[PDB]
């Protein structure tokens, strides 16, 4: 059980 | 009883450091070297777009209660954020701030801060868990509207007045800050991308959603304009209190951390109000990679539990897709919710299919006839077509949790798919690539089916497995099944 994840994405584009 | 600026900081956080030589992350999970370095007022940047200057506000927004919850917080990083409320704050909008102390280990953390300027403090005679505890404190609170904030933020500047006009103008919406960055490592304050908004897979975990191109181009079109969020970014928000009573608090058998801001998100949206990130609230917060503190019970029971109290009560038959990514779920215990289910009836709510069509459409969801569906994982790597198209061969890269080139389903014809492209094996040899080809109903080298509980991925027909020992090589292959770490793979969602 993680704690809230610091705020990133995936650095490519779909 | 003391001005925060008198407040003794050196003697408050002096008996509590790190000792010598001693592991500055054991207690907490970030470094309380760092944190106790800094003054309780340190400054930090203003992240906010330059238009946030130009608001000014009524003195008559209503004033708030902060309810902060604690459980072993290092001093340094409880102090700060107290400190920050009271300095960033116009003080006739602060009524209060309520430290719930869930049971830490010394009583004095909480009871020292009692002697400042506005602060109650609250403890607990045992542990409750944050919604508890945040439930007393707001029992508690003198004033009209709420704010919650964790132990370890630093509120920045006129992060306030936003979030209270919005709800003074709409007691039904519930209303965050831009969450700031403060590293865990080093305690700089940055801003992260505002691109960024809360969402989740149906595994029901948080996660930070990419916007999508037209919302983002309508962020740029108002960078200050309240942004709706299907989900709130825990648990950092305002609330007009008697708004947070009518719709039921929260659900008082919820422990510990977890689930929480899942079910509130849903029953705000599915019972008439709203969320939003409020871009010229900015409130820093210490990100970590681990809970510092146990979970009674265990850490994986309490989260499935609370987790189930919330799909249980407001899911509706999308409750399955849960189970499906979580069936390890369908074994916890998750005790009576009749209350929370006569909750949801006095309030007249929506349906889920309504959350989803009218708040969280990016969420995909499986079609009625898929056998499987997500993403398909070997251990933190996912299928990926690496952005190719026909002909092209597939890869695996880093699980991100964002769709896009990661979105698979196994279909009912046993195809696995992405958008029009199909899984294919264009050479049944042992070893050969397979490739991304145009989706044939009845193409034999399109199917495939899960095997060995739904751990392998067998070519349907064939003693050939998916194997990615190729994937340095050009991509994944065929191979002759066997026992092998190569070939494990598995859909988040078995159907
Ligand atoms: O049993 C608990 C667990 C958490 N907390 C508090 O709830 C807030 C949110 O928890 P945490 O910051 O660990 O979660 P994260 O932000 O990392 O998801 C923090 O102020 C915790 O000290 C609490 O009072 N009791
Ligand atoms: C971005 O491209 C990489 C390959 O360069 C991966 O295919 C990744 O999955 C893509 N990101 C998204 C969100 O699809
Ligand atoms: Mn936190």
């Amino acid at each position: 059980t993680t704690p809230s994840p610091v705020p990133t994405t995936s650095t490519t584009s779909a | 009883k003391v001005r925060w600026p008198d407040f003794n900081q050196e003697a408050y956080v002096g008996g509590t450091m790190v000792r010598s030589g001693q592991d500055p992350y054991a207690r907490n999970k970030f470094n309380q070297v760092e944190s106790d370095k800094l003054r309780m007022d340190r400054a930090i940047p203003d992240t906010r777009h330059d238009q946030c200057q130009r608001k000014q506000w009524r003195v008559d927004l209503p004033a708030t209660s902060v309810v902060i919850t604690f459980h072993n917080e290092a001093r340094s990083a409880l102090l700060r954020t107290v400190v920050s409320v009271l300095k960033k704050s116009p003080p006739h909008l602060i009524k209060e701030i309520i430290l719930v102390d869930d049971y830490s280990n010394d009583p004095e953390d909480g009871a020292l801060l009692g002697k400042i300027e506005k602060v109650r403090v609250l403890r607990n005679d045992r542990r409750e868990g944050l919604m508890r505890s945040r439930v007393r404190g707001a029992d508690a609170a003198q004033a009209k509207v709420l704010t919650f904030l964790d132990s370890h933020c630093e509120c920045n500047e006129h992060w306030l007045e936003p979030l209270l006009e919005r709800v003074a103008e709409d007691r039904t919406r519930v209303v965050s800050p831009i969450i700031d960055v403060i590293n865990m490592d080093n305690f700089q304050y940055v801003g992260a991308s505002a691109d960024l908004k809360g969402g989740f897979d149906w595994n029901l975990v948080f996660k930070w959603d990419y916007m999508t191109p037209e919302q983002r181009r309508s962020r740029q079109g108002n960078p200050v304009a309240p942004i709706k969020t299907p989900m709130i970014a825990g648990g950092l928000f305002v609330m007009d209190k008697f708004y947070f009573e009518e719709l039921g608090k929260y659900d008082m058998m919820m422990d510990v951390w977890g689930g929480e801001n899942l079910e509130i998100s849903f029953r705000v949206w599915q019972c008439g109000g709203s969320l939003e990130i409020i871009p010229c609230s900015r409130v820093g917060h210490v990100f970590r990679k681990q809970h510092p503190y146990t979970f009674p019970g265990g850490s994986g029971t309490v989260f499935a539990r609370n987790t189930r109290r919330a799909a249980e009560v407001w899911m509706d038959e999308y409750k399955n897709f849960y189970y499906a990514a979580v069936p390890s779920a369908r074994n916890v215990p998750y005790g009576n919710i009749q209350s929370r289910l006569e909750l949801r009836k006095k309030l007249s709510c929506k349906p889920f299919k309504w959350y989803l069509e009218n708040v969280y459409p990016e969420l995909r969801v499986p079609d009625h006839q898929d056998i499987a569906f997500g993403a398909l994982q070997q251990g933190t790597n996912c299928l990926d077509t690496l952005g190719h198209f026909a002909d092209g061969v597939v890869g695996v890269y880093e699980c991100h949790n964002a769709g896009g080139n990661q979105e698979w389903a196994l279909t009912k014809e046993k195809s696995v798919k992405h958008m029009d492209l199909c899984l294919t094996v264009v050479d049944r040899a042992p070893g050969s690539l397979i490739k991304l080809q145009g989706c044939r109903e009845d193409d034999s080298r399109q199917k495939w089916e899960q095997i060995e509980g739904n751990s392998k991925l067998r070519h349907v027909g064939s003693n050939l497995c998916l194997d990615s020992r190729t994937a340095k090589s050009g991509g994944l292959s065929v191979e002759v099944c066997g026992p092998a770490l190569s070939q494990q793979w598995k859909f988040t969602l078995n159907l």
